[PDB]
């Protein structure tokens, strides 16, 4: 819905990208900040602009992007130094995976010898997809959309994270959002917001916890796509296609 | 088998589950061969193992126990595995299931707390929602 | 669940506890089995599969079942039955002769 995301950019202070058939969102929202009756949850979001604009300093010159436009840009979004925690995990598991390639190639290889067992000659040792087998986990690690997968996993791990701890124990009222700040690329995340700020072309994101779940999966879903079409011999040119 | 991988290690690492505690997690990374073992055993005998290789080719393969331990067979055959694991196999313990929870999932053997989250929903709702209520369907079938 | 539970009253932890310590169970289950300690007297790599299946049913379902049997269950898998031969190049079938 476009007006919960308008609603965040006009309840903090911040410019208004979005135009609307009917603000009537907007104009109510506004109508509540005035008189001072904005709701627990409201406020915490609101809350945050003081704190964006203490560590941020030149936030007046960022420009904030719409959701459709900012998708060529956030459907490829590389943070270096915040998927470090996931990345060791990948690679044991690539590693587990990888003492076994031995024994699932002769297993497929004794299974279709006794599924169609020809009498004369013809092997199955040199065949593509079997010998596809040993390289799964270097076409997986080794692909495109590899690393904006891992930070869009990182970032929904601790959005989740953040939201059900608020659930179990909303005692610790006074911090909720998780900070993490790089000469590259500023991120906030908040329970109900994700915001994140490009500073050398100056540019600006703020998502719904919706957002960060389609483009959480999307990803993952090209990732996969990409990768098994790949492997597959029938499919390579569909891989490039 | 290398997505299930995958999935075990971040689900073991990387989960937002408070009741993970350090001792699984380092028990398993740590011993020699264990993801290996939980990836690759079927789980109608225990593992996480989801898909019976017969499965590539029919869709009714019958009862899951007798594809689980023929695929087990083919696993130690084909060096995957060890003998002593299906030994240990056989020779796991048993739960602690009834004759009603029998009769509600033939097919499954007398695995150690193997209800589904589904059934111990369902369970719940019946024996604690709809025990008092004024529909006259309800009042009738849930007693006491 | 909660939502129903909460409108109509009677949840407690208690009950909801299982549900919570589902995954670590199952964990705990897994890990306990695999540190087991077996001998080789009975060698079971050796039997078919139906009848393992039968052995491990028989075994798990003692203080239930004891000593009687269970039937109506067990059905042959398809890749350890079939065995399949393509006949080429005037040569018999090998199972046939």
């Amino acid at each position: 819905v476009k007006g919960k995301i308008a609603q965040l950019h006009t309840i903090m202070s911040l410019p208004q990208p979005y135009d609307m058939d009917d603000d009537s969102i907007l104009v109510i929202t506004r109508q509540k900040i005035k008189l001072n009756k904005l709701d627990k949850r409201q406020r915490s979001i609101r809350r945050l602009k003081l704190i964006l604009t203490e560590k941020v300093n030149d936030l007046g010159k960022y420009t904030f992007i719409r959701y459709p436009e900012m998708s060529k840009e956030m459907f490829k979004l590389y943070i270096p130094g915040i998927n470090s925690k996931v990345t060791e995990l990948l690679l044991k598991a690539d590693r587990t995976y990888s003492q076994m390639t031995d024994g699932l190639r002769d297993l497929w290889i004794n299974v279709l010898s006794k599924l169609a067992s020809k009498n004369d000659g013809s092997n199955y040792d040199l065949n593509e997809e079997i010998n596809n087998i040993s390289k799964v986990h270097t076409t997986y690690k080794s692909d495109k959309w590899y690393n904006p997968f891992k930070t869009w996993f990182t970032i929904k791990y601790d959005m989740r994270r953040l939201q059900k701890a608020r659930n179990e124990i909303t005692f610790n009222v006074g911090k909720d959002y998780n900070l993490l700040e790089d000469q590259k690329n500023f991120l906030l995340i908040h329970p109900e917001l994700v915001l994140i700020l490009d500073k050398q072309n100056y540019n600006g994101y703020l998502i719904t916890p919706e957002l960060v779940l389609m483009y959480c999966d999307v990803v993952e879903g090209r990732w996969n796509i990409s990768a098994c079409a790949k492997l597959d011999p029938k499919l390579q040119s569909m891989y490039q296609k | 088998i290398f997505k299930n991988i995958q999935q075990l290690y971040i689900a073991l690492g990387m989960n937002i589950n408070p009741t993970i505690t350090q001792n699984i997690k380092d028990q398993y990374f740590k011993n020699s061969n264990w993801m290996q073992y939980a990836s690759l055993i079927p789980a109608s005998v225990g593992g996480f193992n989801y898909m019976a290789m017969s499965r590539c080719f029919v869709r009714n393969i019958g009862d899951p126990s007798v594809a689980a331990l023929a695929d087990i067979k083919r696993f130690i055959k084909a060096n995957l595995l060890d003998r002593s694991v299906l030994y240990r196999i056989m020779n796991q313990e048993p739960g602690e299931s009834s004759f009603l929870d029998w009769a509600s999932d033939p097919y499954s053997c007398n695995l150690p707390q193997s209800q589904n989250i589904t059934t111990m929903i369902k369970n719940i709702t019946a024996r604690n929602v709809l025990q008092d209520s004024p529909n006259p369907l309800l009042s009738g079938l849930f007693t006491n | 669940l909660i939502r129903v539970g909460i409108n109509r009253g009677g949840l407690t932890y208690s009950l909801l506890r299982k549900i919570s310590n589902y995954d670590l169970v199952q964990y705990e289950t897994l890990s306990r089995t695999l540190r087991l300690i077996v001998s080789d007297k009975i060698r079971y790599e050796d039997m078919c599969s139906v009848d393992l299946a039968i052995a491990l049913r028989q075994k798990m379902w003692i203080h239930l079942s004891g000593g009687r049997m269970i039937s109506g269950l067990e059905t042959p898998d398809p890749l350890e039955l079939l065995s399949g031969v393509v006949i080429t190049g005037s040569e018999h079938c090998k199972i046939c002769y």
